[PDB]
């Protein structure tokens, strides 16, 4: 499985650029795709979505009409077209996989990201900004939301991601209790439906990084500021 | 007084048309073996004959019972004319549509076979009702609002509209239905010659009942518009108008007596 | 031949005498005094309408929410029964599929039919699309029934008259079960999965040890072919449905018929059988296009599911008893409460 | 010969079984039904908030 | 309901693919192929074209697509697996019309197929195959037919007969006797739900695909006229 972003680099503000993302080793047409920003030395920020077969498109208000997201299933390819740009837009842009059906895990796979450098919503908050700790110790990280994420169907649309230094993010938990595939059993999550906890039964050196919560109850998708774990 | 015979006959006609066309509607609603894209046209026919027996026959009967005098409002006579002209014409265009349906079923047989839905059924059934409304609409455009339109009787009176509405409603559909059933019958002869019986009997019944109901009305009716001087007996005009509505009673019979799955349901 | 045939006939007679010696009552007497199931209305709460052709089989996921269904159009469809959403549609290699199953984990589904191969599909792929993990080729006649014990082993039934247990990693018959004389039509696993039972176009049903590869017991009393079989939820009795228009219930422990379920106006074959979670209701799917619900103690007809336009081909009650689904040759499934 | 041989051995294997009197075995199905009658939404239809198959 | 909205949208993406397949499932004709062991159906499939339990042969005539299902490795107890084919456009039954004692077994099979309660609606196209061998055997005078069909000497060629130019009176009496022995079965319990379409055919004639195309065209005309109530 790969996602590989391309385009990026230097932009003069009133100019324009087209990001592309190339998918391989998965059935790309079956997945909805998201683009996500990470401004330099700052948290994650969702920008845009397209469904499987292009039937639905959404944007964040910071980009609506100013960016456009587009697709080429015969070529396993995704695009974002940046019609005019700002100091507000310098970020790494990640291309992100998702698929929706009962029991699915969206946001499970993220590209390597590409850097672009320029020359109500549900508010999501983490009280923590960093936690100093050592291997083998247990920890908790907490997140809280301005609206309850418990939907009447009984889902709780809270996603937890880890980003290690120099990596793109990785899905840990997709709805509060549900651990992702190919992650250690050491991670576990729970919550009240308005405040939430991610717990690690015992740390390892592979756990060093920033932990982002995100809601998926409604668009626009919103991340918490992100909590670092430090040795 | 013959108005009593017109009342009794009117009640019997309304009964026969409502009963017969209800037997169609209830059967196709309840039995999924009847619910075929072929029988869609037969329900659409029966629906026109039901609305005709609800919205039109009761006032025509009441008019004939008071000797053909009109004693109600002029705009009710205009509404009754537009309603009659549409639902009569819908019935005739549904007979014509069933004749296209049966022709395609024999002319291009593999394409017809239970592939039914949007392109044939919904286009052609829609075209019957829409074209019937288009024929009727000049009545609500108020062609009766001309000078000398005596409110003591209810009828159409414009010679030009009577010719063109008769031309469209009877005189084009009659040739289409004839040539379609002739080409259907000839198509079966071609097939029985190429591959080297009930169809040879039923098409005469279908065409016969159509021609016997609707040629007398539309010839008499266009005769008046071609010839105001022609001394047509008023009782002839009544009788051919009654005979036109007899079609709505025969339609349930003719389009379900021969059909084996309707025969199977009505055996219960 | 003859010298062994006399011992075989003697042993058949001895076994019949042993069954008869245990017949100290009938279940109709034991249950004569208890209150009936008061007649059960059920309403179609969902209808699932995607399939192009006759449904042959369906099976519930262990979550009581997802189900999988197979038809002669050459598709499995996986259904979220709560929302009616299609979760997957899987194009099969052979159109003529006759059977369908979930793995108890929900990770896999299986097919078989008139191409004798049992095909196993992996749902939880990294690539996102469902694909065939393995094809189990060694059967020599049509597959009639498949059931997973766990993600690595499946028991299967065939018109070659054998049942067989496979290891899915290897793709190989880990055991083969051979005592049936006619086409084996259906299986059901016991609740512990140590035993399974099967019925087979010779009016007989056989109990097998999965872990030994031998028939343990044989059951008879049908006049004609057994199509359907199901364990009673306690795991030590089972019921069967057949072309002789009888459902029939047997104990393993008393080793004989307890009850026959029939009514004089029910003239036609039974395609499928299942039990409610308490065991108190049989549900049976018939020719003449409807299901009869039976008080599985008193043998009264407790109700009817009337919703199908053609042959009811399959039944399944959810693992929490929260619904029954019926599938049919009319190409629909209907879900009832 | 092997056909009749495996028949008489399989028939001996089914002849040597510790079969139980049908009255007790029937009473066990009746007891299981009673013990689990509380747990069966087809036998005892649950209220509409508990049934996940509500009307639209 | 954001994840459920996306689950519904992918359920619509599936329904589009099901309706795209409903078109080809309607458009193609499915044909169950049957015959004895000595039948030549394994040659007919090549004329159509030019432990496995079933074989699908694909062919087309005038841009109409046929799937023909030759049922493969199965036992001689068809009464269960035959129920699948309650769908089919037609059965094709193929016989070595070659003076065998085994012709009585082929007549017993044809009677068993024709009277099956699951096949009440289904027409049988009937190929009296290998009639080049029937011609060779009867022209050589080594044909024995009266010796085990003890009515051939009493039977005589019907006015229905239309033999090929130069065919012998015995050859023609033989083929039509065998033809009528099948029709004596079909006409007994046939009631106009289903019809039999006999043909005379050989290991190499090209017309088999046309024989099938013409007879499904006839079967479909009879179905259409039944739906119209016109037949
Ligand atoms: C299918 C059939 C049986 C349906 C019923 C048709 C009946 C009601 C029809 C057939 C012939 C009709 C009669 C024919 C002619 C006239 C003269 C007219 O100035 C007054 C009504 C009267 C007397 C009609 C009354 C209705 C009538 C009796
Ligand atoms: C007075 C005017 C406005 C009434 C117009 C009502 C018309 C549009 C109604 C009356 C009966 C209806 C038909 C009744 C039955 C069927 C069969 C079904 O397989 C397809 C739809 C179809 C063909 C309906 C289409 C719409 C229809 C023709
Ligand atoms: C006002 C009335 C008297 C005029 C129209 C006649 C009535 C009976 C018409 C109008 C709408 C019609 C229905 C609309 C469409 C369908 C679906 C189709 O699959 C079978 C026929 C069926 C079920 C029709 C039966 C007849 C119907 C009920
Ligand atoms: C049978 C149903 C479904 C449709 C037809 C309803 C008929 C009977 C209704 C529709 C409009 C009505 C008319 C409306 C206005 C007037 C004027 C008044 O001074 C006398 C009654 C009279 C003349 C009404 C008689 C009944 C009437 C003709
Ligand atoms: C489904 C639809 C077609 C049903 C129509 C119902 C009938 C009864 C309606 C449709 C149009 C209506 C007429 C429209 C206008 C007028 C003028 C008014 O000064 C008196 C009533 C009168 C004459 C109405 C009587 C009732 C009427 C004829
Ligand atoms: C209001 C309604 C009745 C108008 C009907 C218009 C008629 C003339 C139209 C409608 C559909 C048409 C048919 C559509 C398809 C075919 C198949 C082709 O191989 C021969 C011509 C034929 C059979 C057409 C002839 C003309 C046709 C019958
Ligand atoms: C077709 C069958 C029913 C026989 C009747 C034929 C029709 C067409 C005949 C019968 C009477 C005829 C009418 C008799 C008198 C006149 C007046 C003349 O100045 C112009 C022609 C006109 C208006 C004729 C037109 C044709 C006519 C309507
Ligand atoms: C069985 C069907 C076709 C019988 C109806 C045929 C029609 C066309 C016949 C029957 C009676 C005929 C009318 C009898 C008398 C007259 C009076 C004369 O001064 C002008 C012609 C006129 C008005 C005739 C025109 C044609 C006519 C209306
Ligand atoms: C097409 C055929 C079978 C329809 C039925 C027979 C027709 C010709 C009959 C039925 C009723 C009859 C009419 C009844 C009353 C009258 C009034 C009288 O003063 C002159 C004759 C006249 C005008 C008759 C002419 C012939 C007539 C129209
Ligand atoms: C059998 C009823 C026939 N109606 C008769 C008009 C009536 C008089 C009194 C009450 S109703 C015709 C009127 C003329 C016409 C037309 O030119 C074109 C299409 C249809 C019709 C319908």
């Amino acid at each position: 499985v790969q996602l590989v972003e391309s385009g990026g680099g230097l932009v003069q503000p009133g100019g324009s650029r087209k990001l592309s993302c190339s998918a391989s080793g998965f059935a790309f047409s079956s997945f909805g795709m998201h683009w996500v920003r990470q401004a330099p030395e700052k948290g994650l920020e969702w920008v845009a979505y397209i469904s499987s077969g292009s039937g639905t498109i959404y944007y964040a208000d910071t980009v609506k009409g100013r960016f456009t997201i587009s697709r080429d299933d015969p070529k396993n390819t995704l695009f974002l077209q940046m019609t005019s740009l700002r100091s507000e837009d310098t970020a790494m842009y990640y291309c992100v996989r998702s698929i929706y059906y009962y029991g699915s895990s969206p946001f499970d796979f993220w590209g390597q990201g590409t850097t672009l450098t320029v020359s109500s919503d549900i508010v999501m908050t983490q009280a923590t900004s960093s936690v100093p700790v050592t291997p083998g110790e247990s920890v908790s990280i907490s997140c809280r939301s301005s609206k309850s994420l418990l939907h009447s169907n009984g889902n709780t649309y809270l996603y937890w991601f880890l980003q290690r230094p120099g990596q793109s993010p990785q899905l840990l938990i997709y709805r509060m209790s549900n651990l992702a595939s190919g992650v250690p059993d050491r991670f576990s999550g729970s919550g009240s439906g308005t405040a939430f906890t991610l717990t690690i039964s015992r740390l390892e050196a592979e756990d060093v990084g920033v932990y982002y919560c995100m809601q998926h109850l409604e668009y626009p998708l919103t991340f918490g500021a992100g909590t670092k774990l430090e040795l | 007084g013959q108005g009593a015979a017109a009342l009794v006959g009117g009640v019997l006609l309304i009964g026969a048309v409502l009963a017969g066309n209800s037997l169609v509607c209830v059967s196709v609603a309840t039995e999924r073996a009847l619910q075929t894209p072929t029988n869609s046209f037969i329900v659409s026919l029966a629906a026109a004959d039901l609305l005709l027996a609800l919205l039109v026959l009761p006032l025509f009967v009441y008019s004939e019972v008071q000797g053909g005098a009109w004693l109600l409002s002029p705009r009710l006579c205009d509404a009754l004319m537009a309603m009659d002209v549409m639902l009569c014409t819908a019935s005739i265009f549904n007979l014509c549509a069933i004749s296209v349906d049966r022709f395609v079923a024999v002319a291009v047989p593999l394409r017809y076979n239970r592939q039914g839905g949007s392109r044939r059924q919904l286009l052609l059934i829609g075209a019957t009702w829409l074209l019937s409304a288009a024929v009727a609409a000049p009545v609500l455009c108020g062609l009766n609002d001309v000078r000398g339109r005596d409110p003591a009787v209810c009828r159409l009176e414009d010679r030009d509209y009577v010719v063109y509405s008769s031309v469209c409603s009877f005189f084009l559909p009659c040739p289409l239905m004839l040539l379609l059933y002739w080409a259907t019958f000839r198509g079966l002869q071609r097939w029985e010659v190429a591959r080297r019986r009930k169809a040879m009997r039923v098409l005469p019944v279908v065409v016969g009942a159509f021609l016997l109901c609707w040629t007398p009305f539309f010839v008499v009716h266009i005769t008046q518009a071609l010839c105001p001087a022609c001394s047509v007996p008023p009782r002839l005009v009544s009788a051919v108008t009654w005979l036109g509505y007899v079609n709505s009673a025969l339609n349930p019979v003719i389009y379900t007596v021969f059909n084996a799955e309707f025969r199977n349901v009505f055996r219960k | 031949l003859d010298q062994l045939r006399q011992e075989a006939e003697q042993l058949k007679n001895q076994i019949r005498d042993a069954r008869k010696a245990c017949a100290d009552a009938t279940l109709s007497q034991i249950t004569n005094n208890i209150d009936p199931v008061g007649r059960i209305q059920m309403r179609t709460r969902r209808t699932l309408r995607g399939h192009l052709a006759k449904i042959y089989a369906m099976h519930w996921g262990t979550d009581s929410r997802l189900l999988v269904s197979a038809s002669q159009d050459g598709k499995l469809i996986i259904w979220d029964s709560y929302t009616t959403n299609k979760v997957h549609a899987i194009p099969l290699r052979s159109s003529w599929v006759m059977t369908c199953a979930y793995a108890p984990s929900g990770n896999y589904v299986a097919c078989g039919g008139l191409d004798n191969i049992c095909s196993i599909y992996n749902l939880k792929t990294r690539e996102g699309n469902v694909r065939v993990s393995r094809e189990l080729a060694g059967h020599t006649g049509y597959l009639s029934c498949c059931r997973f014990l766990d993600d690595n082993q499946i028991v299967t039934s065939s018109g070659d008259t054998t049942c067989a247990l496979w290891d899915i990693e290897t793709g190989q018959q880990t055991t083969t079960f051979t005592g049936h004389t006619g086409d084996v039509m259906s299986l059901s696993l016991a609740p512990d999965t140590r035993l399974f039972v099967s019925g087979a176009c010779d009016a007989s049903a056989k109990l097998w040890d999965v872990r030994e590869g031998m028939c343990r017991q044989t059951f008879t009393g049908h006049e004609s072919d057994i199509n359907a079989i199901c364990f009673f939820p306690n795991g030590n009795a089972f019921a069967t449905g057949s072309d002789d228009a009888t459902c029939r219930l047997f104990d393993l422990r008393a080793d004989q018929e307890l009850m026959t379920y029939s009514h004089d106006n029910i003239i036609c074959g039974i395609t499928s059988v299942s039990f409610s979670k308490s065991g108190r209701l049989l549900l049976a799917g018939y020719d003449d296009f409807n299901c009869n619900v039976w008080d599985a103690l008193k043998a009264d007809r407790a109700g009817v599911l009337a919703g199908h336009d053609n042959r009811v081909s399959c039944l399944g009650v959810t693992d929490d008893g929260m619904a029954v689904a019926t599938g049919s040759w009319d190409s629909f499934l209907k879900i009832w409460n | 010969i092997a056909q009749a041989r495996k028949l008489v051995e399989q028939l001996k294997m089914e002849a040597n079984i510790d079969r139980i009197k049908v009255s007790k075995a029937a009473a066990d199905l009746m007891a299981y039904c009673e013990a689990h009658a509380k747990e069966d939404p087809l036998l005892t239809p649950v209220p509409a908030s508990e049934n996940p198959f509500r009307e639209k | 309901s954001a994840e459920d909205k996306a689950a519904v949208e992918r359920s619509k993406m599936i329904e589009k693919q099901l309706q795209k397949d409903k078109q080809v499932y309607r458009a193609t004709h499915r044909l169950l192929l049957l015959g004895a062991d000595n039948s030549g159906k394994s040659t007919i499939v090549k004329q159509m074209r030019i432990t496995s339990g079933i074989f699908e042969t694909k062919f087309q005539v005038d841009k109409v697509n046929f799937h023909m299902f030759d049922v493969g490795a199965q036992r001689d107890e068809r009464r269960k697996w035959i129920q699948c084919f309650n769908d089919v456009t037609a059965i094709i039954f193929v016989v070595d019309s070659s003076d065998y004692n085994r012709l009585q077994e082929a007549l017993n099979d044809f009677k068993s197929i024709w009277n099956n309660r699951w096949l009440r609606t289904i027409s049988v196209i009937l190929f009296l195959n290998k009639q080049d061998l029937l011609a060779e055997k009867v022209l050589a005078g080594k044909s024995k037919i009266e010796d085990y069909f003890p009515e051939f000497a009493r039977y005589t060629t019907p006015e229905d007969a239309t033999p090929e130019p130069g065919e012998d009176p015995r050859v023609t009496r033989a083929k039509y006797f065998i033809r009528d022995e099948f029709l004596r079965i079909s006409t007994a319990s046939g009631d106009g739900r289903h019809y039999c379409y006999p043909h005379f055919t050989c290991s190499v004639d090209t017309e088999n695909a046309r024989r099938i195309f013409n007879d499904v065209t006839d079967i479909i005309i009879k179905m259409n006229l039944r739906d119209c109530g016109l037949f």
